[PDB]
């Protein structure tokens, strides 16, 4: 099982806290690789599932939570707080959907221990040509009641120049 | 989680963050290290995880057939294709079509430094200190050597 890939993560996590001593860097090289994944993963998430296009952002929204988390992560995360004009959403999650534990006390406030997800979220919509960002809100294991990624539309990608 | 996710983040991690630039041994040799040592704690945590029973090898070839088998098909859903040893602490676990060399491959043998970690560290939380390399003996294969220490 996959036991190996938070394992992996984790190391890859604990790895950057040793190289960056800012985590800030951190988070920031997190997004960087998880948006190189994104990109990559967007390929095998479209052939493996018989996914098309998304005529909405709504739709978009399915898919990424009722598809593409279940098929990668294996969970199911709901969908909350629309924005009026449907442009920005939560995904709510019940723990840390990449990472279990964090040690005490706390030397890593501003470390977004699952920041990848938000890198590999953004990459993969940049592929189907929407530019978007992906944030954690909450996070269980900074002490809310659940784990929030916030995901807002930002444009269509031009085709061409 | 699905394993694609494993593979491209190795992928990712060989590629990206610790690809060596090629500067010189030095920077080659930090950016392996890396990768090697994330392998060493990450086998310690499987070890951890799926085998409590740490009392049930009780000796150093019983180690290395559960390397062999139940690790190995822990982290690749096989086992190792041959384990050669010269019974004086060199053991070779060949790999017939390793699964990392997956995602042409010029720098294939940083591909290989996480699971040279893996298997240290699987066999540090097993009691035994090793050195572990590892080369593509001919591609998609692969042969992992363990020197263990005394
Ligand atoms: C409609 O056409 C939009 C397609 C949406 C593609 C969804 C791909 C996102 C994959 C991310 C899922 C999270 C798992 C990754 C964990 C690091």
């Amino acid at each position: 099982s996959s036991e190996l890939f938070t394992l992996t993560y984790g190391a890859l996590v604990t790895q950057l806290c040793k190289d960056y001593e800012n985590d800030e860097d951190v988070n920031k090289q997190l997004d960087k690789m998880g948006f190189n994944i994104g990109v990559r993963l967007i390929e095998d998430f479209l052939a493996r599932s018989n996914v098309g296009r998304c005529h909405d952002f709504r739709e978009t929204a399915d898919v990424i939570a009722k598809v593409a988390f279940k098929m990668y992560l294996g969970i199911t995360p709901s969908i909350t707080n629309w924005s009026p004009a449907g442009d920005e959403f939560s995904l709510i999650l019940e723990n840390n959907p990449l990472v279990d534990f964090v040690e005490l006390p706390d030397n890593h406030s501003s470390l977004i221990y699952s920041n990848l997800l938000c890198g590999v979220l953004r990459g993969a919509l940049e592929m189907v040509q929407m530019a978007v960002e992906a944030k954690f809100v909450q996070d269980t294991l900074k002490g809310d009641g659940v784990t929030e990624i916030r995901m807002r539309f930002i444009r269509r990608i031009e085709d061409n120049l | 989680a699905d394993e694609a996710l494993f593979l491209l983040l190795h992928n990712e991690m060989v590629s990206g963050v610790y690809k060596s630039a090629e500067q010189g041994e030095v920077e080659n040799g930090r950016c392996i290290t890396k990768l090697e040592n994330m392998g060493f704690r990450v086998g310690q945590g499987l070890i951890e995880r799926f085998t409590k029973d740490t009392a049930r090898f009780k000796d150093e070839l019983d180690i290395m057939k559960f390397i062999c088998k139940d690790f190995w098909t822990t982290v690749f859903k096989k086992q190792i294709d041959n384990l050669r040893t010269n019974h004086q602490g060199i053991y070779v676990l060949q790999d017939n079509k390793f699964r990392l060399l997956t995602q042409y491959l010029e720098h294939a043998s940083k591909y290989l430094a996480f699971t040279c970690g893996l298997i240290r560290g699987g066999l540090s939380n097993l009691g035994i200190k090793s050195i572990v390399t590892a080369e593509v003996s001919s591609m998609p294969a692969c042969k992992f050597q363990v020197m263990i220490q005394k």
